[PDB]
């Protein structure tokens, strides 16, 4: 990595004490976790970030989050987890964020969107329709050999990462390393995370004159899985990312479907 | 007042407590009117019992219209923001607020939205809008004299 | 009671003001005399003409004997495309400044290309290609212009009469309330 | 429900500015609104019923109480603000009954009391007396001057002496000042900008 | 390909009828209301030259992509970051062709039609400029593509050896745009007396969408072109209309 990436987390540091009610929180759900395991022998990792401090720091950090999230979010990924580990130092995992919002002017109903509103932090709303099942995913998977002792590693991400893109990794099957062995693959030691995708269309009552509604899909991932039932008011925040080949690859009409990577559901009642 | 936008402003209602006790309501039930009661006043009534008492009558609680939403709201984007929905009015009754409080905080946030509409009724002032519906009613005097005036001098340099 | 517009001037009365100027002519009726008169109050000489013979008389004047040709306008020293693209290549080089009209910068471009399009030199892609490429460099200092106004002071050196008369019901109605917010402030 | 009918005519008024403000002219002022000058009428009289209450009574049983001295203090601005939308209301309705008389009436007529200002009945009793002196305040000013008799009309600024007038279908041959016209229709004319606007402002004679 | 360019750069800065002229104030208040394109009426096209036209008329989908990068560098000459490819919106009135005879000569050319729009579609994006990257290499480049001709003209190269077609799309640098894909009926009073009433498919651009609900009377001026996708026959194609400028009537 780059200097990019180097000044961008160390200004994130100073984000511990201007509003370091954030800092506290961070042990709270130290402290569930040391307490349940002192009945034994439930909390995420998902802090609520508001976006109104961010704009009595840097300006020019604010706006650049509503503007290319794909730059921004995973430096301050990074930042947090270091900052998860030197103040909590007794036992012995993502950490992601929230935003809150104090929502912006990208506050679009999902009948106005795809021309110029890729790549932001966009906060649609409406009346949620599919609610498709939940399926498991792999991530990490640790191979282990015992004829000559240690442990091995293996990472593999999907298209559908956190928010970057990278070099796709069709990793069927890791084994066989460079000896004689037949690996095996330690399961409940790997790590799986949970995945579904809802859509979400346009309220009726805020419609225009007759027609079809016009729907967005949204994938959730790590921890609002059965938040909402079928039928509700929802209000979403994501990051409007557009994957997949437009018939480009597949040498020979329409192309580039489009999701919404969700962070917040935020069930309403109005 | 003879001006007819002076005199509309003051109909708006403020979320105001009473600090003493008053025998008769012109507005009903049980005359003794009890003290720390909260009514809506109207911003020509509540302006001068507001001095009128050391300690005056009405405490004066601090709407809405100045919460701390609105004040996070307007330094985000100032263009695409509402201000046809709010009440109606917004710069001829931000100035009243400001000189019965003596607030300095306020002051630098008003003339920063005021700069950022300014520089976008110029740019439509140019002879298929939606800036007609989310316009403040004070804005919308000088929208009508400046369009017309731009519209009287493209008139008269072509015959 | 105007009642009109009332605070500001219309762009009829600014072909009033321009219309007081002087000019050159090139007469074609003499009547000096060999060896009746024109006695108006406000210029009241300049009887004594020659053919061809140049002159300098006020610009009302000088329209009335272009409709019956007996006259013929001059061009004044900036209808020239020699001249004007000095003052073009001013403008791209100081992106502050405003380089230099002589204040009857719009309105003379006006009166003298509908009336008297047969004296200059080919106004055809020449003249009324500059005058205006002259314009809308000059209307993007104004549009900048305005994202720095403050409530005590501006500065606008150089500027025309009639880039003027379109610009004062928005800034005199818009900085009257910046002062009225920082004084009530205070 | 206390100032209530404040809010109601000064709401009402706000229309009459924006039918002068664009492109048209206010010839056909709506109405008088009376009935609800009457209700607000009757309610400053209400409120003299009760100051002149507590008169009495607060030398009697109250006896200088600064409580008391409260609804001296609070049925005092009642009358204000009741008292300030019946004058922006009354206001705005003369300044179009004072352009009216300053436009189109004493131009080319010199005696104009009825032909013009049509309706003659959205006027009250009050202001169709008021208009009527006011005339006759104009033709003062006229009569010391002498830069023109008449010096009402024509704030465009004069420019080519010389005009192409078309008669539009009005026929009479009326004009005796300056000469007559032999006036027919529909046959244009090459005459002067002095003797037309007295006829061009009548709706008479249709082009510049 | 060559100064066809300065051909057109100087159509728009030079255009003038009897006073004010038009393409330089359509151009200018277009970008203060940040409405990126232009209306060509294309009877001032032939007036000032015909050999412009000329080429216009024979081969349509060669040249539209050219006169579109020649408005965006004259719009550097007004404004002075992010300029767009500009859109170009052009109206006529020759002679209207009716739906139903559409020969197999008329591939290519401009043509303007009516009708009535049965149905719509949900939006979707195309990729204008996007950014590449070699799996194993690492060599990064950038192909921009402006011409239109639905499924593939313009693709992926397969070298920059190295494998089959080694090349990755990065979907965090690029920009796309609007598509729309209308149905369009004939008017049934040019009745098939023995027929049923025929349709054809279009597409729109950027600036065209959501314009028109269905069940209205338009006039479309487009481009009869063809597409070649099996979604019944030997060497079958199948037709539509990619539209630039519906000029539709007053809505009532």
């Amino acid at each position: 990595p780059d200097a990019v990436f180097g000044d961008r987390v160390r200004r994130f540091q100073e984000f511990l004490d201007t509003f370091t009610s954030y800092r506290d929180s961070v042990r709270s759900i130290q402290v569930y976790n040391s307490n349940n395991a002192a009945n034994y022998n439930i909390l995420p990792h998902r802090i609520i970030i508001s976006l109104d401090d961010l704009r009595e720091f840097d300006r020019s950090f604010w706006s650049g989050i509503l503007v290319e999230p794909a730059y921004f979010i995973p430096p301050a990924e990074k930042a947090l987890t270091d900052l998860a580990d030197s103040m909590d130092d007794v036992p012995h995992h993502p950490w992601k964020l929230s935003f809150k919002g104090s929502f912006g002017a990208h506050a679009l109903s999902p009948r106005t969107l795809t021309a110029q509103h890729l790549n932001k932090l966009v906060s649609v709303e409406g009346i949620v329709t599919k609610t498709s099942l939940v399926r498991p995913k792999l991530i990490r998977s640790v191979h282990y050999a015992a004829k000559t002792g240690r442990f091995h590693y293996r990472d593999y991400t999907d298209a559908t990462t956190t928010l970057t893109t990278r070099i796709p990794t069709p990793a069927i099957y890791p084994t066989e390393d460079t000896e004689g062995n037949k690996l095996t693959t330690e399961y409940g030691y790997s790590t799986f995370i949970d995945h579904q995708r809802i859509t979400v269309q346009e309220m009726p009552e805020m419609a225009p004159a007759g027609q079809l509604p016009r729907s967005i899909d949204v994938i959730l991932d790590d921890d609002l899985v059965d938040k909402t039932k079928p039928g509700d008011r929802v209000n979403v925040v994501g990051v409007f990312k557009s994957l997949g080949a437009g018939g480009m690859n597949q040498s020979n009409l329409i192309g580039f479907k489009t999701l919404i990577l969700g962070n917040t559901v935020y069930p309403l009642h109005a | 007042y003879y001006d007819i936008d002076d005199v509309l402003a003051d109909g708006t209602e403020f979320p105001c407590k009473f600090q003493y006790d008053i025998p008769g309501l012109g507005y009903n039930p049980g005359r003794p009117i009890t003290k720390n009661t909260k009514l809506s006043l109207p911003l020509w009534l509540a302006r001068i019992l507001a001095i009128v008492g050391p300690v005056p009558f009405v405490e004066l609680l601090p709407p809405d219209m100045f919460s701390t939403k609105v004040m996070n709201a307007i330094k985000t984007d100032p263009v695409a923001l509402d201000l046809h929905s709010i009440n109606s009015h917004f710069f001829s009754l931000a100035i009243k607020w400001i000189m019965l409080f003596s607030e300095k905080e306020l002051a630098n946030v008003v003339s920063e939205l005021l700069l950022q509409r300014a520089q976008e009724l110029n740019h439509h002032a140019s002879s298929t809008s939606t800036f007609l519906l989310k316009l403040e009613e004070m804005e919308k005097e000088i929208y009508k004299k400046s369009h017309e005036s731009y519209k009287d001098t493209k008139r008269w340099m072509f015959k | 009671l105007p009642a009109h517009l009332q605070q500001t001037f219309s762009p009829e009365e600014i072909q009033f003001i321009v219309e007081n100027e002087p000019i050159k002519i090139f007469p074609r009726i003499t009547t000096r005399q060999k060896i009746w008169q024109l006695i108006t109050t406000d210029d009241k000489a300049l009887n004594n003409m020659v053919a061809m013979r140049s002159t300098e008389v006020v610009l009302w004047i000088a329209l009335l004997l272009k409709q019956q040709s007996k006259c013929s306008i001059v061009a004044p020293q900036w209808l020239t495309t020699k001249e004007l693209d000095r003052k073009i290549q001013y403008e791209k080089t100081h992106p502050d400044r405003f380089s230099e009209l002589p204040w009857n910068w719009l309105v003379l471009a006006r009166i003298l290309f509908n009336k008297a399009k047969d004296d200059f030199h080919d106004p055809i892609h020449e003249l009324r290609g500059k005058i205006q490429d002259l314009r809308e460099i000059r209307q993007i200092k104004v549009l900048k212009g305005l994202k720095y106004l403050n409530e005590s002071h501006l500065q606008l050196d150089n500027l025309s009469l009639l880039e003027i008369n379109e610009l004062r019901p928005f800034i005199t109605e818009i900085m009257d309330k910046l002062r009225e917010i920082h004084t009530a402030s205070l | 429900m206390y100032g209530d009918l404040g809010n109601k005519l000064v709401l009402e008024a706000k229309r009459t500015k924006q039918l002068y403000a664009r492109s048209n002219q206010d010839v056909n002022l709506p109405m008088y609104h009376e009935d609800i000058i009457r209700n607000i009428l009757k309610e400053v009289s209400n409120l003299r019923k009760n100051t002149e209450y507590l008169k009495e009574q607060q030398q009697l049983g109250m006896l200088d109480d600064k409580v008391a001295k409260c609804q001296y203090f609070v049925t005092l601005l009642c009358m204000e603000r009741n008292k300030r939308c019946l004058l922006a209301y009354q206001r705005l309705r003369t300044d179009i009954l004072d352009s009216m008389a300053w436009n189109n009436n004493g131009l080319d007529l010199m005696s104009s009391i009825t032909f013009s200002q049509q309706d003659t009945n959205n006027l009250s009793h009050q202001e169709q007396e008021y208009l009527k002196e006011y005339c006759d305040l104009i033709t003062d000013l006229k009569s010391g001057d002498l830069v023109d008799i008449d010096l009402s009309g024509s704030l465009v600024p004069p420019s080519d002496v010389f005009i192409d007038v078309r008669v539009l279908k009005d026929a009479g041959e009326i004009q005796t000042e300056y000469g007559v016209f032999n006036l027919i229709k529909d046959s244009q004319f090459f005459v002067r900008q002095s003797d037309v606007e007295r006829l061009i402002q009548q709706g008479y004679l249709q082009k510049i | 390909n060559t100064e066809i360019i300065k051909s057109f750069k100087n159509f728009i800065l030079e255009f003038r009828l009897d006073s004010q002229f038009i393409y330089r104030d359509q151009l200018r208040n277009n970008i203060l209301v940040k409405n990126y394109s232009l209306t060509v009426n294309m009877e001032h096209l032939i007036g000032y030259n015909e050999d412009i036209y000329k080429k216009l008329s024979d081969e349509p989908s060669d040249i539209i992509p050219l006169f579109e990068t020649a408005i965006t560098q004259v719009a550097k000459r007004i404004s002075i970051n992010s300029l767009p490819t500009f859109q170009l919106i052009l109206n006529s009135n020759a002679n209207q062709i009716p739906l139903r005879d559409l020969d197999s000569e008329h591939v290519s050319k401009i043509v303007r039609l009516s009708g009535i729009i049965i149905s719509t579609s949900v939006l979707s994006s195309r990729a204008t400029y996007l950014s590449i990257m070699c799996r194993n290499c690492r060599h990064t480049t950038s192909i921009t593509i402006n011409n239109f001709n639905t499924g593939n003209t313009v693709s992926l190269p397969r070298s920059c050896n190295c494998g089959p077609d080694p090349y990755i799309i990065i979907h965090e640098s690029s920009k796309f745009i609007d598509q729309q894909f209308l149905k369009l009926q004939e008017i049934p009073e040019l009745v098939p007396v023995g027929e049923m009433p025929r349709n054809l498919t279009m597409t729109c651009d950027r600036y065209l969408t959501n314009k028109v609900i269905p069940g209205t009377r338009v006039t479309i001026v487009g481009i009869y072109s063809i597409y070649n996708s099996k979604n019944s026959g030997v060497a079958i194609r199948t037709p539509y209309i990619k539209i630039l400028g519906i000029q539709s009537d007053v809505e009532t």
